[PDB]
Order: C-alpha cells, then structure tokens, then sequence
C-alpha cells in the first residue's frame, strides 16, 4: 500500500491538528531554515515507533507542543498515519499521548506495542530494522559503516539473529570454550543443526540482496560500467563475522569505501537500501537530505531512479534542501513558521506536475 | 517615482505560476514561504492543493514588485 497522510496533533512545534499530505507517489518536503522540517521527520519516526529518547527530548511529555517552555498546549498530542491499499478501505495507525505515556491504535482501537508492532510488520515495515528512514546527515554511514554492523542488519531483517542464543548455547555443549573442543556425535549434531537453522534464515535474505544490488547499483549509477558486489568475511557462517560492501563506480577505476567521493558513497548507500526493499519491501520511504552530498548529475539519476520504480515499486518521501531534487517531485510540501509563544510550524501542498519540465 | 507602484489587495500563487515551468513555479511556492517567514505576507490555503493566497504581512518588505 501506502501513505495516503499524516495527522498531526500539537507534536512539537505542530500547533493544532493539521493534515500533512495528501503525498503523492514522489514528494518532496521543503522549506526555510527553523521551518519545522527535522520536526516533522520526528513525528513520522514517533508514529512509527521510535523510542521517545531518539527524538530530542528528555520526556514524552515534552513531545507536546509548547511543554518545553512550561507553556504545554495540551494534555494530549498525537500523530496518525492513514495507510491505503488496493482494495480496502484506510487504515490508520496512531500513537496518541495521554498521560505522559504513549497509546497505540488501529482504526481507533487502543492496542498494545506488540500488536502495533506485528501490524506494521505485515505492511512491509519494521519499526526494529527501520529500514526505510534515513536521517538527516547519515546516508553515507550506510555505505561505510562497519562490516561487522552491516551482518547484524541482516540478522534483524532475517530473523536469523533470533537464532544466536541457542546458537551460542550450543557451540559450547560441543566444546568451545575448552582447551581442545571434543564433542560427541550428538552435541556436535545439535550444533551443526542450530548453524544450519541460522545460515538458512540468513541467507534467504542476505543471497536475495546480494544477487539483486548490482543491477540496482547499475539502475542508480545508470550504466553497465558499474559494479557492486556483497560478500560475507566468513562463506561459511556469515552471520559470525562481517560483509563487505564494494562498489566500482562507472568509467572510474576501483578504489575502496572510504576514498568515495560523499556523492559516490550516496549512491552506494542508496543502492543498498533498495536491494533489502527488494527482498523484503516496505511501501514508502522517507528519505531527509539524502541529496546533501549529490551533484546534479547523481541528482538526476536518483530522482530517476524514484520515478521509475513510485509507480509500482515504493513511494518516496523526501526533504531536500536542493530545488534541482525537490523539483523533480509530483508535489510538494512546504514548512514555513508562524509567530508565537513558541515556535509555530504549518504546511502547503504545491502540485508540480500542472508544469511542463522543460521550456 | 517610487509612490506609484500600488498593489493589489490579495495575490494568487497559481495566477503568478500561469505559464511558468516546473522549476520556476517551484520557486515562487518556495518564496512565499520565506516570505511567510519574514512576515511579510499572511498565507491562507482552503484545503490541501488549492490555490495559496497572499495578504500583507505585519513587516514592510523591500521589492514586493519583482517578488509579483
Ligand atoms: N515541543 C515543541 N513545542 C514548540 N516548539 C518546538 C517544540 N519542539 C521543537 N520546537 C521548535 O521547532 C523549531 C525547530 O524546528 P525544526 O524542525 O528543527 O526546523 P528545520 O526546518 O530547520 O528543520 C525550534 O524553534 C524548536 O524550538
Ligand atoms: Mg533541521
């Protein structure tokens, strides 16, 4: 499905109920400075369950618009989200605060975190892997991060990481840990059965990925020049140690990671965010400056990319700072601030595609 | 010289986006939000996606002609 809109109540400095939206299958989120742009990125992670201290407040309560100059609006505040699928009515998902603690409901019946948690599961997102949100200033951390990190996202996605405990338990009934592992026939069974379990959850999603990222890499970078290649450290227990990410940017040469230009390294992030979408799809992303690094040439092909595939495949989400992005957008969104107490955000909604693209 | 350039009492986003490209109508929307900012003008949109209209704004601003 997708995100038809966001309803926001009194969250930060959303003054008032507001509608966000409706988006559009590629949106792009804009405005000036101190607008209230990274405040709506907040309230997007709050209704799809971030955890109060990932969102720039010491307290839940300080969620609520005004709180923290002592001047609350409210006793309550909330944010809804309204997802949309082919051939069902709406339905909405909403973390309401009541009470300094947080209440989850569907279609406007209170539901426990699990619950909410399950349910967003079977739409494709995952409030633990998050793989659908980059924040502001990390897209090229997703290309660069540690190998050793990289392995532990596909053990969340997989569920193989739900394995490691009896995996650890039983490696060493079969003598890890000693001077010289002697085990019998059946302990080293249960062994090689626990490590058969976890290989297979692994790599019936990370064998997906790493035979999908090239051509997307390809799509990205648009020409068959390019190559991006996943590899686990360890072939035969990947889950033990690292995967490596190297990319060949096309008409360049190799070079590794780190020695990417940020744009390059960009593109490499982005390539693998939708190589574990198309293993495990979530149906909208949202995506904060991923644009700060790209030239427009790399500008041009990612918004291509997110044309070519907010048709069928996802729908994006952006903010951007950049008109040479935002303007390839169906429509957007603009923040702006209004006076007050506090700090004050608003929204317009601005529809492109009334335009020609050319002249 | 100066006294002449009179105005109007509201002004239409989509009218002044009339005939302009993506890019350009893109940055007059971009403009009446830091003009917003400024308060240089009110903004009233009656629902998502209809036309935006400007009004003065509680602060004077310089160039109002080249800005419409
Ligand atoms: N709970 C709140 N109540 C009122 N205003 C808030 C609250 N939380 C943040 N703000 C205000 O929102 C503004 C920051 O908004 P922000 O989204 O970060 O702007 P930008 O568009 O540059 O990303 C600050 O003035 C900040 O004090
Ligand atoms: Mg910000």
């Amino acid at each position: 499905g997708f995100l038809k809109l966001i309803e926001i109540e009194n969250f930060k400095s959303y003054k008032g109920r507001q509608i966000i939206g409706p988006f559009q299958r590629f949106t792009a989120i804009i405005g000036p400075n101190g607008s209230g742009k990274s405040n709506l990125m907040d309230a997007i992670s709050f209704v799809l369950g971030e955890k109060t201290s990932n969102l720039r407040v010491k307290t839940l309560r300080d969620l609520i618009h005004g709180a923290p100059v002592g001047k609350p609006a409210a006793n309550r505040a909330f944010v809804s989200m309204v997802y949309s699928e082919e051939g069902a009515e709406d339905r909405t998902f909403a973390r309401v605060i009541v009470g300094g603690s947080s209440e989850y409901k569907i279609n406007n019946k209170v539901v426990q975190l699990h619950e909410y948690s399950e349910e967003l599961e079977k739409l494709g997102i995952l409030i633990k892997a998050r793989n659908f949100l980059v924040f502001q200033g990390a897209v090229e951390s997703i290309a660069m991060k540690n190998p050793k990190e990289r392995t532990a996202l596909f053990e969340e996605i997989s569920r193989s990481g739900e394995l490691a405990q009896e995996y650890d338990k039983r490696k060493k009934e079969m003598g890890s840990g000693s001077l010289v592992p002697r085990g019998s026939g059946s302990a080293k069974q249960a062994f090689e059965q626990i490590k058969k379990e976890r290989f297979d959850r692994f790599n019936a999603c990370f064998e997906s990925v790493a035979t999908n990222i090239d051509e997307i890499y390809k799509a990205l970078s648009r020409n068959s020049s390019a190559q991006a290649f996943l590899g686990p450290e360890n072939p035969e227990e990947p889950y033990l140690d690292g995967i490596n990410y190297n990319c060949v940017a096309p008409g360049k040469r190799f070079r590794p990671m780190d020695n990417l230009s940020g744009g390059e390294k960009t593109v490499a992030a982005l390539a693998l965010l939708f190589a574990i979408h198309s293993y495990k799809p979530a149906p909208f992303f949202v995506l904060d400056q991923i644009d700060a690094a790209l030239d427009n040439t790399n500008i041009g092909k990612v918004a291509n990319y997110i044309k070519e595939q907010s048709t069928c495949n996802f729908q994006a989400i952006v903010i951007s700072l950049k008109e040479e992005f935002y303007t390839k957008a169906e429509s957007l969104i603009g923040v702006y601030p209004e006076q007050g107490d506090c700090v004050i955000s608003k929204v317009l909604t601005f529809d492109l595609t009334k335009y020609p693209d050319a002249n | 010289r100066a006294l002449a350039k009179t105005g109007a009492e509201s002004i239409s986003l989509l009218e002044l986006c009339r005939n302009t490209n993506r890019k350009q109508a893109a940055a007059k929307f971009y403009s009446f939000l830091v003009l917003k900012k400024q308060q240089a003008i009110e903004l009233t949109q009656e629902e998502p996606y209809s036309d935006i209209i400007a009004t003065p704004g509680p602060r004077f601003h310089g160039s109002l002609e080249v800005l419409f």
